RNA sequence: AAUAUUUUUGU
RNA sequence: AACAAAAAGGAUUAGAUACCCCAGUAGUCUUUGCAGACAAUUAUGAAUGCCAUAGGUUAGAUUUUUAAUUUAGUCUAUAAA
């Protein structure tokens, strides 16, 4: 097995996405939801306490967003001594 | 041609002229720069033009095109491989600290090998018996193994009464009341035990995060 | 024999061989990065760098402390630029000495073939052989047009290539510290060493800072028998032609 | 005929740094990490050191300056220099307390090292001058070789198919010529043997036939033969007809330089009690509990087999910093692949009470409140 | 470096030999750091009161002195070393040899190669040349050591003259002709070498220095030449007396 | 590397008259100092004391139970040299604010005398016999006498290393031996566990050693002798010290408060 | 992750 | 067998021969001949001498086989040019 390359000469050494993509809580408790309908049923009871769970789902304030990652600054640093340089 | 022209050997050329004449035809050219003759007889050095570099190594005779002729060769003495031998032989003496930050430079003055493996300025260390080595080697004509059997053993009776030292040191302190801080055994328990109960959280957080995992494999959403 | 804080309180008027290594001056970069052009200078290869020749070093260092010394002997304006975290103190002392101009922050594209906009404002004052300020240049102080250093000390010439091809297109000599990755062409008087080591900066800047201080001694030694050094420049030089024809006119009229 | 300039070199202490010494051996045919490596058995760069006035600097000696922030702050100043200048054009540093403290910790426990012995104990030291040497001369017969260490031969029953096969081929198989001269030597004192005894109460021997025909002699007592060849290839000794190479010999020095006390016998003085039983005990952690087939204690930074017998037989989450037991070190040697194996034995009651009283743990203290 | 330097056609030779004198010292690596300066302090001192007679039979004299056991100038080894080696050369040679010396401080650089040469014409002729010569080159030593026509000094009366005949140019040796009628008394650039004590003392008589604060005077002037601190502080403790304290220093010979 | 100093006076070429022949200060400072400064130069010979003063290796190696026999050297040739230095030509006559102020302390100098002699040889054994300054905030300038062991530091931030009592034959079954020996507990478990026992003024100024007395068996074996039948000794060692006080200088040293 | 309706022209 | 020019049908579309879809013959494969055109490309004929480095990689060789030298290829990024 070879081991990692050494990077060709790029305009700017970065990640697109640098801080991860919160994905909404609730959309995931509709899901279950909609597998109890599937199942059991529409006007049923065993989705009461599934049903109960997404109304304080909405209901509740959603988080606050998270300091952004510095992780391309530190690829702007090293990016000519750890690839062959900067193109442009 | 991503370089410049660079014409910084031939400021004094290009000023020399410039400062000849004037440019108003019919006047007398004006004092030069102040640097004009303070560097008039301090011209610059020759730069790019590769040499043959000095040989530390007799170059291979049975090469008939040889390559790298403009390559600085690598400087080997006959001390890396009695070093690489003792070491090896030693490993836990590498980490005995040793500072490689010279003073002033003047530390290969007082080195007499000829006395023993104490010297002045530097510490009893491998180097010191692969110095007394050499010597004994080369001076007294002994075999490789010889004089390391010799300047091996010396450097064991000096180690063994330092380590005897601090057990006698501070055992003769306390029969005179003379206490101590905290060993180095003892702190370094303490700082486990700040370090297991760290990975403790790190362990009951996971493996609780796991059992979420297992229950939300199977569905019981319809709560039956 | 050895105190960190030596080389500024009490820099050496001239480095040896053990002085030079000791402060870790032979020190070159990895073999791989090399620029051939100064193997001129290496002495060999150990612990995968290039080891610069510790003779070549003060060959180069003695003659760079001759050219600061009659550069400063002759009234010629030195700068010591030094652009790195820990050499402030280094260029400020150096500068102190061989009483230049220092300069330790990124230096601004332009300040030389471009002095009239970004110089403009800085004042300026005229000076006889003794230092000792002039009355009556008042209207020369604002036309006049900014000065430029007559020799520049760089301590990390491949950080800064915008200054030293300022130097090179408008004629100024320049004296830098060659590590072996750094073109050897960028200045007029090279110094092979490890520019990338606080403690042999630090020595080198000493002995430039000495060389000038024993430059600026002759030079006002020599100006208290009457004998000066250097001539008017030629910017001052044509503000006394002028000055004798407004003043012509006030004999005749 | 070496300028000065290049006489400095030779003599500074940045060229005194010693090749990095290849890693512990560990098993050729097994799987490892990649992407994470943790501390090693023994260590294999130098650790430096330097002047409190220089930390504040980061002034180690090295091509550059080191940055502050992992580098100050703590008390023992240590760092590892992989590379004084790589490819990002910064010197590839590391802390080296992991193995600098290590060594001052057994050496803190007053401990010599003494050759393995087979299961009447019998603690030798290492540095003596009957088994501590590696020079030799052709006269040393077989009984002599069992003292020596540093043989020039590889252990046969330890390389691997292919190190083996590259061995005989590369290493044994040019070497028929300059053996058969080797026999003319023996075979030479041989004839020598009957006309010196004959004549109280040496012959050339360059002749194929002899060689030939001893080589046939001895196929019937192959065994013999096998004391010919290692004392021509200078081999360790594998079969009894002994010293202690049922694992191979040592890949290093038998102390490898951590500890050069030769002998533990000494009764360290107690202030008030005075001279004590045993040495004072040690704490030890618990690690890799039985429910394995074996536990694991940390001792002094080494791991080591527990006591031959709670805190050993379960884990136990409450136990705030983990389960620690007091135990005595009994004896530690250093194995062939170069670890530093101790026989952590079980620590008495009345040691660790003591060893407490001048800490100021001990519940009770047994002077002045000590009724009985 | 020396193939670098393009003088321009209007210098003087003063500025070009300067030009070479900096360029020599960039490339001086320090004098030793142990060895001391062999004639100097005692052994200078016995040169100069052991060699400062016009006879040959005086010099000995006073070097058997120094050799004697008790003498206060403490060369007792050295002046009896050399005392083993002045009585093994030809005794002429001695005679003639040290009249020139004499004779030299006097004559232009010109003028002496003429009388060298019919000095020298006049040695080929005597015996102790053309013995010396195949007694230890020619026949290496063998058959014992030189035999001079005259045994020793001793032979030689105090009235001989022997050292005349030699300044005497014969006329069947043509005068040497040189190439060049340029001559001098004196050197006329021979002052980059370290400060003898002709430099030492056009400093103190033109000055106001002290034995610390001279030596500096030219550590300056000098630009640091190494071994002038050496060099100079050796002169200052031979003929340098701490008349006035450390407010001034004088010479010795007043 | 650390190195021999000369001595005040140029005791080493002609010594004491009355006190130490030259012959014995030559035995004592030039040979045993160049002894112990051997050892030393050996143990920080590639260490952070390579260039520290012996204070300041005292200091830092006070506490370090790894460092014990490098305070050992460190702290006798400081001692040592104390002593010496402060030993004068010649009797000089006490000074008025000293010897008023001793009297405060001691209530005659007499007192004093015997008791620093008294106190040296009372201990039976090799040390250094000291009058220390003692200056608490706000308490008055008031001085005493401390005996240290082998090799003990009376500077406050060496107190790991005072060695003032031995645990050999003060510490038993009678009601004295259980308050030592609790004190002999009470100390290592605070210092071990890092507790300060005596609060003590920052930068050390509680406690000031002015004069000194070494009692070591090098200095007076060989002028005074054994001391069989009372004929010199150890006592008459320590006798005859007493007329060669600097007392100038102890006074300068002693910077005691404008009181009168 | 493997998704795919159509959509011409401009002195 | 499968795929699929042709022929043929179903949709899409203003129209749809088409793109998409249901099916589908030559042909693709084997053997013996003809045929000689290609973006038959590195848009670069073949070959010899020569010019400074670095990072990978392929098949070997040597060694103090750990890791560095070295021969013949190939591929990235550069210096002088
Ligand atoms: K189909
Ligand atoms: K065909
Ligand atoms: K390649
Ligand atoms: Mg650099
Ligand atoms: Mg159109
Ligand atoms: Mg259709
Ligand atoms: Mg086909
Ligand atoms: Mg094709
Ligand atoms: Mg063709
Ligand atoms: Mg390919
Ligand atoms: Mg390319």
């Amino acid at each position: 097995p070879n081991k990692p390359i050494r990077l060709p000469p790029l305009k700017q050494l970065r990640v697109r996405q640098a801080n991860k993509a919160e994905e909404n809580p609730c959309i995931a408790v509709m899901s279950s939801v909609l597998a109890c309908w599937a199942s059991a049923g529409y006007n049923s009871a065993g989705c009461a306490t599934v049903e109960n769970a997404l109304r304080a789902c909405m209901d509740a304030p959603k988080p606050a967003p998270k300091p952004n990652n510095t992780i391309n600054y530190h690829l702007s640093r090293f990016q000519e001594r750890l690839t062959q340089g900067k193109s442009k | 041609g991503k370089g410049r022209i660079f014409q910084a050997a031939k400021v004094y050329q290009r000023a020399s002229e410039a400062a000849a004449t004037n440019i108003v035809s019919g006047l007398p050219p004006r004092n030069p720069p102040l640097w004009l003759k303070a560097i008039e007889s301090i011209p610059p050095a020759e730069i790019n033009t590769r040499p043959y570099p000095i040989q530390h190594s007799p170059p291979n005779p049975r090469a008939r095109k040889p390559r790298n002729l403009f390559r600085p060769t690598k400087i080997v003495y006959p001390e890396d491989e009695l070093r690489r031998d003792f070491y090896r032989d030693h490993p836990w003496e590498l980490a005995r600290p040793r500072m490689i930050i010279e003073l002033d430079g003047k530390d290969a003055r007082f080195l007499d090998w000829s006395k023993g493996l104490r010297q002045r300025g530097i510490p009893l260390s491998g180097e010191s018996v692969v110095q007394r080595q050499l010597w004994l080697m080369e001076n007294q004509g002994m075999t490789k193994q010889e004089a390391y059997d010799k300047a091996r053993h010396e450097f064991y009776k000096l180690r063994q009464l330092e380590q005897m030292e601090r057990r006698i040191a501070v055992e003769e302190a306390r029969m005179v009341g003379g206490y101590f801080g905290k060993d180095l055994l003892t702190v370094g328990m303490e700082l486990e035990n700040k370090t297991y109960e760290s990975w403790k959280k790190w362990a009951t957080t996971e493996i609780a995060r796991q059992e979420s995992a297992r229950a939300s494999m199977y569905t019981n959403v319809v709560d039956n | 024999r050895y105190i960190p804080e030596q080389y500024l309180r009490n820099p050496p008027s001239d480095a040896s061989l053990e002085d030079l290594m000791a402060a870790q001056a032979h020190m070159g970069h990895n073999t791989s990065l090399w620029n051939p052009a100064n193997a001129r200078y290496i002495y060999g290869v150990r612990q995968g760098i290039h080891i610069i020749s510790l003779e070549t070093t003060a060959t180069h260092l003695r003659r760079a402390a001759r050219v600061v010394e009659e550069v400063a002997y002759r009234g010629g304006l030195i700068l010591f630029v030094g652009t790195r975290p820990g050499q402030r103190p280094i260029v400020v002392r150096a500068a102190e000495l061989a009483k230049a101009c220092h300069l330790f922050t990124k230096w601004r594209p332009g300040t030389i073939t471009n002095r009239e906009q970004l110089l403009g404002g800085v004042p300026l004052t005229v000076v006889d052989e003794l230092d000792r300020p002039l009355s009556g240049f008042e209207d020369h102080l604002h036309d006049r047009r900014p000065l430029a250093p007559d020799l520049v000390v760089c301590l990390n010439p491949k950080e800064n290539m915008t200054l030293l091809y300022e130097c090179s297109l408008a004629k100024i000599p320049t004296i830098g510290i060659i590590d072996t990755n750094t073109n050897p062409s960028w200045v007029t008087y090279q110094i092979p060493a490890n520019d990338d080591s606080l403690r042999a900066t630090a020595l080198i800047s000493g002995v430039l800072g000495r060389a000038g201080e024993r430059g600026q001694k002759r030079r006002l030694e020599a100006a208290q028998r009457g004998v000066v050094t250097w001539k008017t420049p030629a910017d001052v030089q044509g503000y006394f032609e002028l000055a004798s024809a407004r003043a012509a006119d006030a004999r005749r009229r | 005929g070496v300028s000065p300039g290049g006489a400095l070199l030779r003599t500074s202490r940045m060229f005194s740094l010693p090749p990095v010494i290849p890693p512990p051996p560990g098993n050729k045919l097994q799987m490892i990490s990649e992407r994470a490596s943790a501390t090693e058995a023994y260590p294999t760069h130098q650790v430096l050191t330097t002047f409190e006035s220089s930390r504040s600097r980061g002034d180690w000696g090295l091509k550059r300056p080191l940055p502050l922030k992992s580098t100050t702050g703590t008390t023992y100043p240590m760092v590892k220099v992989k590379e004084m200048d790589s490819l990002e054009q910064i010197t590839d540093f590391t802390s080296g307390t992991q193995h600098g403290l290590t060594l001052k910790k057994f050496q803190a426990l007053n401990i010599p090292i003494s050759t393995p012995s087979e299961i009447r104990p019998v603690q030798r030291s290492v540095f003596e001058a009957d088994t501590d040497v590696t020079a030799f001369s052709p006269d040393e017969q077989i009984q002599e070789a069992e003292k020596r260490w540093k043989f020039s031969g590889p252990w046969l029953a330890g390389m691997t198919p292919g190190e083996f096969k590259e061995y005989l081929a590369k290493t044994v198989r040019p070497k028929r010529a300059e053996f058969r001269k080797f026999i003319q030597k023996k075979i030479a004192a041989q004839k020598t043997e009957a006309a010196n005894r004959e004549l109280q109460e040496k012959p050339e021997s360059i002749t194929d036939d002899e060689v030939t025909e001893y080589l046939r002699r001895l196929r019937n007592d192959n065994q013999v033969l096998y004391d010919l060849v290692g004392q021509f290839l200078d081999l360790a000794p594998l079969k009894p007809p002994s010293p202690y190479g049922g694992r191979g010999p040592p890949i290093t020095h038998p102390s490898a330089g951590i500890s050069y006390l030769r002998t533990a016998a000494y009764l360290n003085n107690h202030p008030i009690y005075g001279p004590q039983k045993s040495h004072p005990p040690v704490q030890a952690r618990v690690l890799k509990p039985r429910r394995g087939n074996d536990a694991k204690i940390g001792v002094a930074g080494f791991v080591a087999d527990g006591p031959l017998g709670s805190v050993m037989d379960k884990f136990d989450p409450s136990i705030e910093g983990g389960a620690k037991l007091w135990v005595n070190v009994d004896k530690a040697t250093v194995d062939s692949t170069g670890r530093v194996q101790l026989t952590v034995s079980d620590a008495k009651a009345t040691d660790v009470l003591i060893a407490k009283e001048l800490i100021g743990d001990a519940r009770e203290p047994i002077f002045g409140s000590a009724p009985k | 470096r020396l193939a670098e330097l393009t003088p321009r056609d209007y210098w003087t030779i003063e500025q070009r030999l300067s030009v070479i004198n900096d360029t020599i010292e960039e490339f001086s690596t320090g004098v030793p750091y142990d060895e001391n300066i062999e004639i100097g302090g005692k052994i200078r001192l016995a040169i100069d009161r052991c060699f400062k007679y016009d006879k040959i039979d005086e010099i000995i004299a006073a070097l058997k002195e120094e050799a004697a056991e008790g003498a206060k100038g403490g060369v007792q080894s050295w002046a009896k070393n050399t005392l083993e080696e002045l009585t093994q050369r030809s005794p002429t040679s001695l005679h003639v040899t040290l009249r020139q010396m004499r004779l030299g401080k006097s004559w232009g650089i010109a003028h002496t190669f003429k009388r060298e040469h019919q000095m020298a014409a006049k040695f080929m002729k005597s015996h102790d040349f053309n013995e010396g010569v195949t007694a230890l080159l020619i026949d290496k030593g063998a058959n014992g050591p030189a035999k001079w026509k005259p045994a020793s000094l001793d032979e030689i009366p105090p009235g001989a003259n022997i050292s005349e005949d030699y300044f005497r140019n014969d006329p069947e040796v043509p005068v040497l002709e040189l190439l060049n009628d340029r001559s001098y008394m004196q050197y006329p650039y021979n002052k980059f070498g370290l400060p003898n004590d002709y430099d030492v003392k056009e400093a103190i008589e033109k000055g106001n220095f002290t034995r610390e604060k001279l030596i500096d005077h030219f550590v300056e002037t000098r630009r640091g030449k190494q071994g002038v601190r050496e060099a100079v502080s050796d002169v200052l403790d031979r003929m340098a007396v701490r008349s006035k304290g450390t407010e001034h220093v004088q010479w010795k010979k007043e | 590397q650390h190195y021999l100093m000369p001595l005040r006076d140029n005791f080493e070429q002609e010594g004491i008259r009355n006190f130490l022949s030259p012959g014995s200060v030559n035995m004592a400072y030039t040979e045993y100092q160049t002894f112990i400064l051997e050892k030393l130069n050996a143990l920080v010979v590639g260490t952070d004391f390579e260039q520290k003063d012996t204070k300041s290796i005292v200091l830092a190696t006070a506490r370090d139970p790894e460092l014990a026999h490098v305070f050992n050297h460190a702290s006798m040739a400081h001692n040592n040299h104390f002593f010496f230095d402060h030993l004068s030509p010649v009797p000089v006559k006490m000074g008025d604010k000293l010897f008023y102020h001793i009297n405060e302390n001691f209530g005659s100098v007499d007192t004093l005398r015997d008791e620093m002699i008294g106190t040296a040889v009372s201990m039976f054994g090799p040390g250094f016999v000291w009058l220390v300054r003692t200056q608490l905030p706000g308490q008055p300038v008031a001085l005493r006498v401390m005996a240290t062991y082998l090799a003990g530091s009376p500077y406050p931030g060496a107190h790991w290393r005072r060695q003032e009592m031995d645990a050999q034959t003060s510490i038993g079954s009678s009601p004295q031996g259980l308050s030592n020996g609790q004190r002999f507990f009470e100390r290592s478990a605070a210092g071990f566990k890092g507790n300060k026992l005596e609060p003590t003024a920052p930068g050390g100024t509680d406690l000031i050693p002015i004069l000194c007395l070494n009692t070591w068996e090098y200095a007076w074996l060989r002028e005074y002798g054994t001391g069989v039948g009372g004929m010199g000794g150890k006592l008459a060692y320590a006798q005859s010290w007493w007329n060669m006080i600097d007392w100038a200088k102890v006074e300068e040293e002693a910077r005691l408060e404008t009181r009168i």
